DNA sequence: TTTTTTTTTTTTGAGCGACTGCACTACAACGTTGTAGTGCAGTCGCTCTTTTTT
């Protein structure tokens, strides 16, 4: 069996939109299979469960706690939201689902208490963009006089401080002289200062560039895995990268345990587009995966603050 | 103790055989069984000789009662020819031969003992009282069939979740919220009492009454708290205590939070601050008022509502369980054990113990170390004090290594404290003399070093046929144990398995680079053996600390096989590229799901490959027809020849035994593909088989049928084995990289040291820790002498100073906490300078120790060979001829029977009709009634269907006049079934000339095409009957579906037979009625006897036209006699 | 009683226990100040077996 990675022939085209380098620096080796290649690894759906929803977990927790954070970044009635998620039994029966509806609008209320403290209205603007030749299109929405402000009941990662930073970029690069802030769970908080133009414009050159080395070759960039070992490696006192042994070591420790997880947490690497390019963790595609990570994540560590 | 010989054994009342670790103890069982069955022993003999159905053997595994009835067929036929020629080579059955005064009555019943094997009564523990419940079924109160189920998980947390339902809903919010706060859901509460749901329910201590409550429960620590919050209230605002130097003046403010803090009650959650308003802390850093002793009386015992959810739970599960199980009418297998025990509870179940006294007078239980207290009571009860009843426990203590199962040693130090007598067998014959010597060195060095005063340890002898067995290696002699001491003060759990896993990879690599040059060798005597990779064997303890050591054995070039991996099948991503496959298959139009198929690991194709593909229209074109094909095999032939096709055109076996740890993979797809046909058939439907697929891909349930195999056995490969999976095995050298590595077990579930019951604590008290921890210990150190003593040659040890603890430097380690520091330091705690010492001290011939090495050279030698040319033999000629026994059809008003509906089974019911009714007798119209009731047809077309068959019966049917109601019923003979032979081919052109020369009908009809049939040929003609000395045949034909007015005159006739093709059928039948007439009547001529066919179309058939309905027809007297001499030969 | 379409994923650990820094008073050395002991808060390691019965 020869190796799936070979140099295809592709061509940049003129006008390429915001939306397929949001989903190409969603996931990159997925955007390699499904747009490139056309292949999609569809999976069956999820069949009933026997029983009534005990617990909240998973993607209804998820889709649950989006509903609330949409609902009290407006300050509405988390009342009328329960009794609309408990006439649909989304929630569990009787004191159960008020039990966890408290807990999660106690949560949300922690987490609009940091976003709403400097919420300013903005409306949805225009993005028209020419950078090494390349046109993008696009639309952002909700777009404030301070800057981006973006909220998600998520965790702190690095899938999201990329996208915000791609918004970032292609906020920066056609006016606008603000910062950039997203704020997760758990005082998680990404936040990207104003730049200017002609370094907007260079990192854009950049993704661009890796946007169209991800459609010939598959680029092995890990969003977790590879901004874990940059931020073990990273220190943003000096700005510049450590080589002594025992970070050399402790990155090694971080990126084997963001890629294989515990018993408790599903990893990276349990994942259907990694397993068919390699089955086991070879220490070459390592480095790899770790020169690609510091060529290409290393704004994301370099201007967080 | 006393020691064991097997013919001096007095088989009277109970006896405890205890066989240590590597001893012969399945020889043992079968001298026992031999000494049984002959009846040998003298003055301990038996009473009476026994026949192989009275001798009860009981194991647990079903192989060990496999191997043990191979093993004692074995010796039943090596004692038989010894007995036959009255001299053998072995020296216990010298003394067995010796033993007898007569030859040739023992040499009999030996060979009534060999023929009657296979009904010996060797059974398994679930399958003797499976067989003692459908036995002696009404004194158990057993039904005759039921339904086992393997897995329980199901109706168990079905239960849990109606518990749940019927326990948590209407209880208030000030409940709820310490309900959730102790449970999520019923997940977690299943999750905690999985343990004790299955086997016997354990004893709670001290439980709660019967009629408390959660609400009841909930008031009274409500007052509790309400009580002390009264008493803060009443006794604030004062400080009489004097000032320490620990004690800081911002207690006051801690009094400040102890003032918000009564507010309401609706709370279970204590302030931290009453923590100091304790007496006998404040003495330690003057309490006089009784408040601090009210609060310390307060957080005595903790505040939770878990033990009385977690005894209802226990109450309620297991009676739901049982009771939808007793409604389902299905059994478990400790449903089993608990059916015996409750039939034994009752009065008269004693009988029926005597009635086992009446079926088997002896029992010989093996492996009684793992034996649950159902079966020690049911053998207690059987099998206690009775006369001329045997019982003889063989067992070891010291391997009891599954508790976790059901097991318990506590059950076996009651047995032992029961019985009188035991015995012990002193000599080993598996290790070597060193490693014997290493085990009577290491367990030997404090008295009771398993803890327990009922479990001794004895120094066990080696063997004198094994004394020479030496591992050397290219310098000198190894020893026997090396205690690989990772060197240091302090170290964590993951770098000391990190360390010692490239330590082992590292001594492995030596073994196996050493090994094939000739220099590490087994020596027996002068013998020499090479160390292949199969006779090192890692032993672990756990699935992940397995992987650990296969991706460190794998970083070397090291192959390596896990043999206690019982992950299914359908979990790894070769179910998932079956299911896509699959998929394609029954849907190859869309070719997103063809293309998701098509670049899978499987295929194995490049990235290249796909796009000129998707390029390429005609190769797309080329792969939508061959997987069409496919999918036309696959609906034809069924699930293995489409994915052989599939495996053969595509040839993805032999790129997958081209590349590199792909054979694992072909063999994981290999067995996907044999379930996936074992399913198939029990299948109608084609899209079911992927929907079940896709079920057990999401269904992650382990069967016996659904593990993974082993991948190859021709190439030798470092066998991971874990310590219960080595139970009983045998390995040449054996690595223990994780010996020292322990856990702390957390739950107060324990043992009483008097009862020996099982005592659940679901308080945490310290007491109950502390002897569920003891016993735990214990289990840890039966695991080591289990993972010790299964090396012959050579044993390696990792010890390090692991401590558990999260300090770092704190000036002790927890090795003593452990099983191998118990022994290594004597229970007592020390350091790492300690443990050093500990090791050195026991320094001998056999045990050294050595210093963890970090350091890789190189990885291995691949040292391939080339490949012989072979080739597969080809058929020359085709495997058989077009045989085949076929018949006719394989060479193929308001109220009137033209209103009567027309289909297959109507037909049948008419012609049974037809055929079950008397011509001679009128027809009754009450039977006509009864025939529809039987049938199920309406009940209004009876009067009708009565006057209507008696005018088909009236009609005649004849080129005379001759009726249906002449024929006797010795002149009838209703459906003759014929067997009609043909030599020749039949070739269809050279028979439908000869027919068509003949038969006026032929004009029309283009001739069938038919294969060239040879062979026999079937047929049921429906009625035969003579009449005035002359033969008729009469068929039956009722579909008529175009016809419903008077049309149905002899030109309609001819059509439906020219366009049906009956006329092949009634030359076929006067083919064959010629050739009975010519066997059975002698002196038969052709036109003399046989008169003609009538076909009877029974719709067509009118009272006022006689001609119509009937057609009657004769053949022309001579394509008779040309088909004889066809058919003929 | 006829008939229309549609290709976008998302999320997921937290309690137990130690390390270190800052504050806070008690008490002895030189009214005031340095040293010692304890409490609270931010930050971080760790860790969650084994199996077979008709």
């Amino acid at each position: 069996h020869s190796e799936f990675v070979q140099p295809l022939p592709f061509t940049l085209p003129e006008t390429v939109p915001l939306e397929t380098l949001q989903r190409f620096w969603a996931h990159p080796v997925r955007a390699f299979f499904q747009m490139r290649l056309q292949v999609n690894f569809r999976t069956e759906d999820s069949e009933i469960p026997d029983t009534e929803p005990f617990i909240l977990e998973g993607l209804s927790r998820y889709q649950i706690n989006q509903q609330l954070l949409n609902a009290l970044v407006e300050q509405d009635d988390a009342e009328r939201l329960f009794r609309r998620f408990r006439a649909a039994g989304d929630l569990p029966y009787g004191a159960f689902g008020e039990i966890f509806w408290e807990t999660q609008c106690q949560e949300m209320q922690q987490l609009a208490d940091r976003v709403i403290a400097c919420r300013q209205p903005g409306q949805s603007m225009e993005i028209d963009l020419a950078c090494n030749g390349v046109q993008i299109t696009g639309w952002l929405p909700q777009v404030q006089p301070d800057g981006l402000l973006r909220w998600r009941p998520s965790l702190l990662s690095v899938a999201q401080g990329m996208q915000l930073w791609l918004e970032h970029l292609v906020y920066c690069a056609s006016g606008g002289n603000g910062e950039s802030r997203l704020f997760l769970r758990k005082d998680g908080e990404w936040r990207f200062p104003p730049l200017a133009a002609e370094q907007a414009l260079h990192y854009l050159s950049q993704l661009i560039e890796g946007y169209r080395e991800g459609m010939s070759a598959p680029l092995l960039v890990l969003p977790e895995s590879g901004g874990a070992w940059l931020k073990t490696c990273y220190d943003a006192q000096n700005d510049a990268m450590l080589d002594d042994d025992s970070t050399l070591q402790k990155a090694r420790t971080k990126f084997l345990q963001a890629y294989e997880g515990n018993m408790m947490v599903r990893g990276e690497g349990d994942d259907i587009w990694y397993q068919r390019l390699w089955r086991q963790l070879t220490p070459e595609t390592m480095e790899a995966i770790v020169e690609q990570s510091q060529r290409f994540l290393l704004p994301l560590f370099r201007f967080n603050q | 103790a006393e020691t064991l010989d097997p013919l001096r054994l007095p088989l009277q009342g109970e006896r405890l055989i205890e066989a240590s670790a590597g001893t012969g103890k399945t020889f043992t069982i079968a001298a026992l069984y031999l000494r049984l069955l002959l009846g040998l022993g003298g003055s301990a003999a038996f009473p009476r000789p026994l026949t192989v159905e009275e001798l009860l053997v009981v194991t647990f595994t079903e192989a060990a009662t496999a191997e043990l009835r191979g093993r004692i067929r074995s010796n039943i036929h090596e004692l038989r020819i010894a007995c036959l020629r009255e001299t053998t080579d072995n020296p216990l059955y010298e003394r067995l031969l010796e033993e007898i005064d007569d030859k040739a009555q023992a040499a009999q019943w030996l060979l009534l003992a060999e023929r009657q094997m296979d009904e010996a009564a060797v059974f398994t523990i679930h399958g003797f009282c499976q067989r003692m419940l459908n036995l002696n079924a009404f004194e158990s109160g057993m039904l005759f069939e039921q339904q086992l189920i393997e897995d329980e998980s199901l109706l168990r947390y079905q239960a849990c979740a109606d518990f749940w339902r019927r326990h948590c809903y209407p209880l208030p919010r000030e409940i709820a919220q310490v309900v959730f706060e102790t449970w999520k859901g019923p997940q977690a509460l299943l999750r905690d009492i999985n343990r004790y749901l299955q086997g016997e329910a354990p004893v709670i201590k001290a439980p709660p009454p019967d009629d408390e409550t959660l609400a009841s429960r909930h008031a009274q620590i409500v007052a509790r708290i309400d009580t002390v919050k009264q008493q803060w209230r009443d006794a604030v605002g004062e400080l009489d205590a004097l000032i320490e130097s620990s004690g800081i003046d911002r207690r006051k403010f801690n009094r400040s939070n102890q003032a918000k803090w009564i507010d309401k009650i609706s709370a279970w959650a204590e302030e931290e601050t009453n923590s100091y308003q304790l007496p006998e802390s404040l003495e330690k850093f003057t309490p006089r008022h009784p408040l601090f002793e009210a609060i310390d009386q307060l957080l005595a015992e903790p505040l939770s509502i878990r033990d009385l959810v977690i005894t209802r739970a226990l109450a309620e599960i297991r009676e739901t369980v049982a009771r939808e199980k007793r409604r389902r009418g299905e059994l478990g297998f400790d449903d089993m054990l608990s059916r015996l025990d409750s039939a034994l509870r009752s009065e008269s179940g004693e009988v029926l113990a005597a009635a086992i006294r009446t079926r088997f007078p002896v029992a010989m239980i093996d492996e009684f170390q793992d034996t649950d207290p159902q079966q020690y009571r049911i053998f207690r009860r059987i099998w206690h004090h009775q006369p001329e009843t045997a019982l003889l426990l063989i067992g070891d203590p010291k391997q009891a290594i599954y508790a976790f199962r059901g097991a318990d040693i506590f059950t076996y130090m009651k047995a032992r404290s029961e019985v009188h007598a035991h015995y012990t067998l002193d000599t080993n014959w598996r290790s070597a003399p060193g490693m014997v010597n290493s085990v009577n060195k290491l367990f030997s060095q404090t008295d009771d070093a398993f803890m327990f005063r009922e479990i001794p340890f004895i120094p066990v002898k080696s063997a004198g046929k094994n004394q020479a067995l030496r591992f050397v290696f290219k310098g000198e002699t190894q020893p026997a144990m090396k205690m690989w001491l990772m060197e240091g003060e302090s170290c964590g759990v993951g770098d000391y398995q990190s360390t010692m896993a490239q330590v082992c990879a590292a001594q492995i690599r030596d073994w196996l680079q050493a090994g094939q040059r000739g220099e590490a060798l087994l020596m027996n005597g002068d013998d020499a053996r090479p160390v292949r990779a199969s006779d090192i064997s890692v032993l672990v303890r756990s699935r992940q600390e397995a992987a650990q050591v296969r991706d460190a054995l794998t970083l070397l070039e090291i192959p390596s096989v896990y043999l206690s991996n019982r992950d299914s099948v359908f979990e790894t991503l070769e179910a998932q590229e079956m299911l896509w496959l699959l998929q394609a298959v029954m849907t190859p139009e869309r070719e997103n799901t063809l293309r998701s198929a098509l670049a899978t690991s499987m295929m194995g194709l490049n990235a290249l490959d796909i796009e000129t593909l998707n390029n390429d229209e005609h190769a797309w074109d080329v792969v939508v027809e061959e997987f069409d094909g496919y999918r036309q095999i696959w609906r034809k032939r069924g699930v293995m020849p489409m994915l052989r096709a599939l495996m053969s055109a595509r040839n993805i076996a032999e790129n997958l035994l081209a590349t590199a740890g792909g054979e694992r993979r072909l063999t994981d797809i290999l067995h996907i593909s044999e379930l996936l046909q074992e399913a198939g058939t029990q299948l109608e439907s084609e899209h079911a088989l992927v929907r079940w697929l896709s079920q057990h891909i999401l269904e992650p349930d382990s069967n016996a049928s659904s593990q993974q195999m082993r991948l190859e056995s021709d190439k030798h490969l470092v066998q991971i084995v874990t310590i219960h999976k080595s139970k009983g095995l045998e390995y040449p050298l054996v690595w223990l990289p994780f010996i020292t590595n322990f856990r702390v077990q957390e739950q107060a579930f324990y043992h009483d040291r008097h009862s020996f019951e099982a005592v659940l604590d679901l308080n945490a008290a310290p007491e109950s820790v502390d002897l569920a921890e003891a016993e735990r210990l214990a289990e840890d150190l039966r695991l080591l002498y289990v993972a010790l003593t299964r090396s012959v040659w050579h044993c390696s040890l990792g010890v390090a100073p692991l401590v558990r603890r999260r300090g770092d430097k704190k000036g002790d380690t927890d090795v003593h906490q452990s099983a191998l520091g118990r022994l290594l330091q004597k229970g007592e705690p020390q350091d790492a300078a300690g443990l050093r010492t500990c090791i050195e001290a026991l320094c001998d011939d056999d045990i050294a120790w050595q210093t963890a090495q970090t350091g890789d050279n190189q990885p291995w030698q691949v040292n391939d060979v080339s490949t012989a040319e072979l080739n597969a033999k080809t058929l020359q000629r085709l495997p058989g001829d077009n045989w085949r026994v076929t018949s006719y059809s394989g060479l193929q008003p308001t109220l009137t029977p033209h209103q009567f509906p027309r289909g297959a089974s109507p037909g049948t019911f008419l012609h049974s009709l037809f055929e079950d009714l008397d011509f001679t007798q009128p027809v009754d119209p009450n039977w006509v009634r009864e025939k529809l009731e039987l049938g199920g047809f309406e009940s209004q077309w009876e009067p009708v269907l009565t006057e209507w068959i008696t005018a088909v019966l009236q009609a005649p049917l004849n080129e005379t006049g001759v009726s249906l109601s002449q024929l006797s019923a010795r002149n009838k003979q209703v459906e003759m079934e014929f067997y009609l032979p043909i030599s020749e081919p039949l070739i269809a052109s050279q028979l439908d000339t000869l027919i068509r020369q003949f038969d006026p009908l032929s004009a029309g009809c283009p001739p069938l095409e038919f294969m060239q049939v040879r062979g026999m040929l079937k047929g049921f003609i429906d009625l035969v009957f003579r009449h005035e000395g002359r033969y008729y045949l009469l068929a039956y034909k009722s579909n008529w579906l175009g016809e419903d007015s008077s049309a149905y005159t002899q030109q309609a006739m001819a059509a439906a037979m020219q366009a049906h093709r009956y006329d092949l059928q009634y030359q076929l039948y006067t083919l064959a009625l010629h050739r009975y007439l010519r066997h059975r009547i002698a002196d038969y001529d052709y036109e003399h006897h046989f008169g003609g066919v009538i076909y009877l179309f029974l719709r067509g058939v009118d009272k006022e036209h006689p001609q119509q309905g009937i057609y009657t027809t004769r053949p022309n007297a001579g394509l008779i006699a040309l088909m004889d001499e066809m058919f003929a030969g």
